[PDB]
RNA sequence: UUCCCC
RNA sequence: GGGAAUGGGAUUUUAAAAUCCC
RNA sequence: UUCCCC
RNA sequence: GGGAAUGGGAUUUUAAAAUCCC
């Protein structure tokens, strides 16, 4: 049929509108139509006191305009901008008394964890202009929606609500991305609610810097980014993805529960937003690591990457001098390069599948503790950023703590986390039971290089042959501070270091 | 429930200009990129022997003009958004608007682009004889 | 005369029973009733094929018998057995098409996390006996119950369900308590389900030991405790408490969400059980620690207490000897017991909440970093088992990690945990953001006692006089091992030690 | 839905004995502690001229006895639990049981405590005479 | 007839 | 309260209907 | 509203 | 085409209705 529910008249008046007042041809009264046109009848005066509610349901954002960005994006662009993902859900209420036939936004929830309750407000048609005003409404007729019953008396005016939305989005995303991606399940009512707080147009620039404009103010027609959006009320040019359009059957919870167990509490807007983002992250990221997609630097990724390599070199160089194992096993190394080339030890490499390394010396190993307990009975093992069920008692382990959230460590699926440094690594949930056979590694600095020279260093953790005397030179006094900062940065990023229980510093004091 | 008031062919542009900061610019950019104009306007039937003024209380079109209902030729009344008028009132609504026959394909765009002459009461460049 | 819904005849047969087959005077048909009595009509035969479902809803367990313990205990008594608390929730299905008017257990859930699905089974009065048999049933109407539709095709026989229940209860509770306390929200259907797997009687003893009998076996007519209940099929003499009787209004989710944000996902039996036990824990323990109630020493509590005492003494002595603070603030300790009496430092003592003593011995201190950061700039602050939002940069802190669950640490409310060591202490959720001004305390030993005195010690962390030589004497060599065992036990129990960032052991080495 | 069977005054003792491992011992202990007997049994209106046998197919009450329906004098039929018989069947259901009028206030307890002589069919100690 | 959303 | 959808092909007869197969 | 049978 | 069913309880008000819990 040649009708749509967009801009539907929900008023209870049995008659239509006058030809000089009806917005469309389907809105004019039947008494005026004649042979497909409308004829002015002096006997029917136009109405000057009517109020007609207009439905904002049924938007179609499929415009193709030359200088305008498109709101809906492809899945590859969403994978690129995963740092900007904010789940979004809306729970609504039904217009009841003076108008029936539309739903109004009641509780808007985001994956950040907030719920904003708004006064039921609609767009009514008056003889002068469309008026944005409060309308009578009732909660949906269902037991599942009974928790929405109090919220009808707890809403805020939309002027407050949209300013709070802009504040929350800017405070969440200003150190992560230059845009917002809304992760939706069903976009119809989400778009109907976005009509209340989202405006679009050509791409712009912030009024105080060179960043992309993300917010618009109607008090003064100015555009700003996340950093300069204080007092701004509208979201300008957002992006969105609909997850249900990825071939899903059933509802949101039935699909989320197949892959995750730490989120629940359906029909709450924030909880469903978290569920939507979790399902999207699972569908786009928990398969394998993709090195064809690269992410921009937003912080201390370079320092973390340097500090990890520095610690990995120093710990292994100290361990191979402490007890002098004749052979070691390196497990989980993507490429066949030993951490310390100068070591006089037999390196044997094992991995499930290397990162396309030409050196095929790496043996196949799909490790499991109950299966490979007798594989590495002798010699020190290395597990650097390798995630297994349990480590043996003779290992040196670096493990990332998924419970440490930061700009690099986004929330993940089923208790895991999405670590985005240069690529996106999905890490399963941290378990301390995997470290029952090990102990936490202490901090220490070690070097054998010759040295030549504001308080001088006074610490028992500087294991150097220079420190055997009563003083230490300035070269090691600076390099120890550099390694201390590197170790602090590495442990603050979320990395935990574990060593075998027999490890101690005294043997290192015997290396001189 | 309710009465449907819009045709599906208008679903795209009306969804566009409703979200746009500047609906008048958005409509012109939509037209300039190959989009079709707004349909489903109310068209009046008359003897075409009127005065020819731009906006009138009664249909008063000339021989080369067609009268439309004023609410259907205002873009903001179609998109149900804020009028940029000084008090938010509409000048077309409650009146009948005269569109030239050659421009009758896009009556919304004609009302957006063109203006009226305050001392003669008809469209500038499209029939006003004072210039 | 009034009637009760217990043992209601749910069968769809319109007539009553024969006077020789009716169990009560209400069951006999109106043919035979006369003048308040019954008549034997010679011609009427008795039915020999009827199958009358009997309703098990409406049990009242308010008996008072001398040798028989009561199932429903008071909350003052349940607080003393919090280590036996197991939340319990049942979902149900409606009998249909052969009997209407009763509900049968479908999904049984417990706070341990398990869900057990049973085939719909009922009690059917037959002309020979009562037959415990599978009956027709349907899931309840309503959207919220639609997830119960798949459970009708995956139930287990009840003889297996109660074996699994006994196994799970014994595995959970054999190292915690000598009984079970079921934490319920509505005890009606809970009792109706307990009819299927619970037996009562006088107090008994285990068949293989002198412990309280908690399980019964019909295959051998024997009683057992949690340790010896292999193959037992009934729970014998359990206890229970109804939380909704404590004055709550509304549903369980509404009251639970007022205090906790961790649990959700209502209408799944295990999740509802977890919510019920969480609400009970909040109502009993989040208020304040009750020192009047003591708990039995289940295991290793005295060793952990001695280890904590030794570690605290050593670290405070080492810090005071190394850095020589003028004032030490023993924050959160109402007692003026100095862990090192001979230290050349003055001591101040505070309490988080006002105690019963009105003397001027201690001062009030509700510490928060936003209000008390600059009040203790000089000296050192001893935050031993005191929980604050953020610690200052001059502190020695011992903090319990609530994510390390054990027999002494039970799950609590809103992410916290209930630690039971001679008393019940509810501790808020652990966050690593409270230690941004501190660093992890290294493991070390210090000796200040005289060195008057089998493998020689070769560790460099033993800060003692005899370590500056060929070998450590066997007195300190075994005392260091004892302290290492104490440290490992303490940090395995869940205690984390933090110190101000400028702590170094080298200042101790200059003491000799 | 459904037809009620029991009165509220039996709610406790029937809930107790339906949970016990030994329902006869439980009922005896409930009575010993001042509890009240199970009521709402099915008593017959008869001529009281019968042979006086303990269990019959017809109400055969002697002048010193009262006749009841059997299923109402069985604790296991009253609590809807398993019978302790090896076959699991009831000896009282489908029959009439004659209880002495001195012990007629608690017929359920009487049928538990007593037994029937085989050679005469009388309650032992109540109308039985074989020694 | 069926599904999704509220 | 809002909304969507009801597969593919062949043959015959007068775009539609019927039949048949998947 | 849902199911069974044809 | 034929047929069946739509759970349990508490409270209040005037058998019925409403509210609340499961
Ligand atoms: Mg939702
Ligand atoms: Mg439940
Ligand atoms: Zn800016
Ligand atoms: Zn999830
Ligand atoms: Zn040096
Ligand atoms: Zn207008
Ligand atoms: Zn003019
Ligand atoms: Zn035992
Ligand atoms: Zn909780
Ligand atoms: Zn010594
Ligand atoms: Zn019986
Ligand atoms: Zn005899």
């Amino acid at each position: 049929e040649n009708v749509t529910g967009l801009f539907k008249d929900c008023s209870k008046v049995i008659t239509g509108l006058h030809p000089t007042q009806a917005p469309t041809h389907l809105s004019v009264d039947t008494k005026f139509k004649t042979e497909g046109l409308c004829v002015d009848i002096p006997g029917i005066p136009k109405d000057m006191t009517y109020r007609r509610l207009i439905s904002m349901m049924g938007f179609k954002m499929n415009y193709q305009v030359n200088g305008y960005p498109n709101m809906f994006i492809t899945r590859e662009e969403a994978i690129r901008h995963v740092r900007a993902w904010i789940g979004f859900d809306v729970e609504g209420c039904h217009a009841t008394r003076e108008a029936v036939g539309t739903n109004l936004p009641l509780q808007l929830g985001f994956s950040t964890g907030v719920n904003l309750v708004a006064v039921p407000t609609g767009y009514v048609d008056t003889p002068n202009n469309t008026d944005f005003s409060r309308v009578s409404a009732k909660p949906p007729p269902g037991d599942q929606f009974k928790h929405l019953i109090p919220l009808m008396y707890k809403g805020l005016p939309w002027n407050v609500v949209r300013i709070k939305i802009v504040q929350m989005l800017s405070d969440t995303l200003k150190n992560l991305s230059d845009r917002v991606v809304f992760v939706l399940w069903a976009h119809g009512f989400a778009l109907t609610s976005m009509k209340y707080f989202v405006k679009i147009g050509p791409e712009r620039t912030c009024c105080l810097c060179d960043r992309r404009a993300t917010c618009f103010s109607t008090a003064s027609d100015t555009y700003a980014c996340w950093h300069h959006s204080i007092g701004f009320d509208y979201v300008y040019n957002p992006f969105m993805i609909d997850v249900q359009q990825w071939g899903f059957t059933g509802n949101l919870q039935s699909n989320h529960d197949l892959y995750c167990q730490v989120h629940g509490n359906a029909h709450v807007a924030s909880c469903d937003a978290i569920m939507t983002r979790c399902l999207a992250v699972h569908e786009c990221f928990v398969k394998r690591v993709d090195w064809t997609i690269e992410y921009p630097i937003i912080g201390d990724e370079l320092k973390i990457n340097a500090a990890c390599r520095k610690v990995q070199h120093m710990v292994v160089k100290a361990a191979l001098l402490a007890d002098k194992f004749p052979v070691l096993h390196d497990i989980g190394n993507p490429k066949a390069i030993k951490c310390v080339p100068q070591a006089d030890v037999e390196w044997k490499f094992y991995d499930a599948q290397p990162c396309s390394d030409k050196a095929y010396k790496i043996e196949e190993l799909f490790y499991s503790y109950a299966t490979h307990s007798d594989k590495f009975t002798d010699g020190v093992c290395l597990f650097w950023n390798c995630n297994v069920d349990r480590y043996p008692a003779n290992s040196i382990v670096c493990r990332f703590d998924t419970r440490v959230l930061s700009n690099l460590n986004l929330p993940g699926c089923d208790g895991g986390s999405l670590y985005v440094n240069k690529h996106a690594f999905h890490t399963p949930a941290f378990d301390k039971s995997a470290f029952v056979n090990l102990k936490q590694l202490p901090f220490f600095y070690y070097s054998d290089s010759p040295c030549e020279s504001y308080v001088p260093l006074k610490s028992a953790t500087c294991i150097t042959r220079c420190n055997l005397g009563g003083a230490v030179c300035r070269h090691h006094a600076n390099e120890y501070r550099l390694y201390l900062d590197a170790y602090n940065m590495m442990i603050s990023a979320g990395f935990s270091l574990w060593v075998y229980k027999q490890f101690d510093t005294y043997n290192l004091w015997n290396t001189f | 429930a309710g009465n449907a008031t819009e045709v599906p062919a208008n679903s795209t542009v009306l969804s566009f200009c409703a979200f746009a900061v500047d609906a008048a610019k958005a409509y012109k950019d939509y037209l300039a990129s190959g989009g079709q104009p707004i349909t489903n306007c109310v068209k009046m039937l008359c003897t075409h022997t009127g005065t020819g003024q731009a906006i009138t209380v009664t249909p008063e079109a000339n021989m080369d003009q067609e009268s439309f209902g004023g609410a259907s030729c205002c873009l903001y009344c179609r998109c149900h958004i804020d009028h940029p008028n000084p008090k938010g009132f509409c000048d077309l609504k409650g009146k009948y608007v005269q569109i030239p026959t050659t421009c009758a394909n896009d009556p919304v765009g004609f009302t957006l682009k063109n203006t009226v002459c305050t001392v003669c009461g008809m469209w500038k460049g499209y029939g006003c004889s004072c210039d």
